[PDB]
Protein backbone atom coordinates (compact mmCIF):
# COMPACT_ATOMS: atom_id res chain seq x y z
CA UNK A 1 0.00 0.00 0.00
CA UNK A 2 2.50 2.41 0.40
CA UNK A 3 4.11 1.64 -2.92
CA UNK A 4 0.61 1.28 -4.49
CA UNK A 5 1.20 0.68 -8.50
CA UNK A 6 -0.69 2.35 -10.91
CA UNK A 7 -1.67 1.03 -13.84
CA UNK A 8 -3.37 2.65 -16.87
CA UNK A 9 -5.47 0.43 -19.14
CA UNK A 10 -6.35 2.00 -22.80
CA UNK A 11 -7.18 1.08 -26.25
CA UNK A 12 -9.26 -1.70 -25.50
CA UNK A 13 -13.00 -3.06 -24.00
CA UNK A 14 -13.16 -3.01 -20.50
CA UNK A 15 -15.83 -5.87 -19.83
CA UNK A 16 -17.14 -5.45 -16.16
CA UNK A 17 -19.22 -8.60 -16.13
CA UNK A 18 -16.23 -10.91 -15.74
CA UNK A 19 -15.04 -9.14 -12.31
CA UNK A 20 -19.04 -9.41 -11.18
CA UNK A 21 -19.11 -13.01 -12.13
CA UNK A 22 -15.90 -14.50 -10.38
CA UNK A 23 -14.60 -14.53 -7.20
CA UNK A 24 -17.55 -14.10 -5.25
CA UNK A 25 -16.47 -12.94 -2.05
CA UNK A 26 -15.73 -9.52 -3.22
CA UNK A 27 -17.11 -6.09 -2.01
CA UNK A 28 -18.40 -3.32 -4.63
CA UNK A 29 -18.49 -0.10 -2.78
CA UNK A 30 -18.56 2.17 -5.82
CA UNK A 31 -19.05 6.11 -5.66
CA UNK A 32 -20.28 8.21 -8.16
CA UNK A 33 -21.63 5.52 -10.84
CA UNK A 34 -23.52 2.16 -10.56
CA UNK A 35 -22.45 -0.91 -11.99
CA UNK A 36 -25.59 -1.14 -14.92
CA UNK A 37 -24.68 2.38 -16.23
CA UNK A 38 -21.37 1.50 -16.22
CA UNK A 39 -21.53 -0.74 -18.33
CA UNK A 40 -24.82 1.06 -21.17
CA UNK A 41 -22.27 4.12 -21.21
CA UNK A 42 -18.34 4.30 -21.08
CA UNK A 43 -15.58 7.13 -20.31
CA UNK A 44 -11.88 6.88 -21.05
CA UNK A 45 -8.10 6.44 -19.36
CA UNK A 46 -8.78 3.50 -17.50
CA UNK A 47 -6.67 3.54 -14.65
CA UNK A 48 -5.87 0.21 -11.94
CA UNK A 49 -4.33 0.33 -8.87
CA UNK A 50 -3.64 -2.12 -6.60
CA UNK B 1 -28.40 8.56 10.05
CA UNK B 2 -32.45 9.31 9.82
CA UNK B 3 -32.10 10.35 6.55
CA UNK B 4 -32.07 7.75 3.38
CA UNK B 5 -31.55 8.33 -0.10
CA UNK B 6 -31.75 5.86 -3.04
CA UNK B 7 -28.98 5.42 -5.82
CA UNK B 8 -30.00 2.11 -6.99
CA UNK B 9 -32.66 1.30 -8.98
CA UNK B 10 -33.94 -0.84 -12.21
CA UNK B 11 -35.66 1.40 -14.00
CA UNK B 12 -36.33 5.31 -13.42
CA UNK B 13 -39.03 6.96 -11.66
CA UNK B 14 -41.87 8.78 -13.48
CA UNK B 15 -42.28 12.61 -13.05
CA UNK B 16 -43.95 12.91 -9.59
CA UNK B 17 -43.62 9.32 -8.58
CA UNK B 18 -42.88 8.48 -5.08
CA UNK B 19 -41.08 4.96 -4.33
CA UNK B 20 -41.05 3.42 -1.25
CA UNK B 21 -40.59 -0.23 -1.56
CA UNK B 22 -37.13 -1.40 -0.38
CA UNK B 23 -35.95 -4.47 -2.22
CA UNK B 24 -32.30 -4.98 -2.73
CA UNK B 25 -30.99 -5.04 -6.28
CA UNK B 26 -29.27 -7.55 -8.09
CA UNK B 27 -26.11 -6.58 -9.55
CA UNK B 28 -24.82 -9.83 -10.80
CA UNK B 29 -27.08 -12.68 -12.93
CA UNK B 30 -28.19 -14.56 -10.20
CA UNK B 31 -31.46 -13.15 -7.85
CA UNK B 32 -29.22 -13.99 -4.69
CA UNK B 33 -32.28 -12.11 -2.61
CA UNK B 34 -29.75 -12.05 0.50
CA UNK B 35 -27.46 -9.09 1.67
CA UNK B 36 -23.41 -9.33 0.68
CA UNK B 37 -20.87 -7.28 -0.16
CA UNK B 38 -21.24 -6.93 -3.67
CA UNK B 39 -24.42 -9.67 -4.50
CA UNK B 40 -28.12 -8.62 -3.75
CA UNK B 41 -26.86 -5.58 -2.13
CA UNK B 42 -29.18 -2.90 0.22
CA UNK B 43 -30.77 -0.54 -2.62
CA UNK B 44 -30.97 3.25 -0.63
CA UNK B 45 -27.89 4.32 1.32
CA UNK B 46 -28.12 6.37 4.77
CA UNK B 47 -25.67 9.85 5.02
CA UNK B 48 -23.74 10.77 7.99
CA UNK B 49 -24.08 14.75 8.25
CA UNK B 50 -21.19 16.17 10.62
Amino acid sequence: VYAWNRKRISNCVADYSVLYNLAPFFTFKCYGVSPTKLNDLCFTNVYADS
Amino acid sequence: YNYLYRLFRKSNLKPFERDISTEIYQAGNKPCNGVAGFNCYFPLRSYSFR
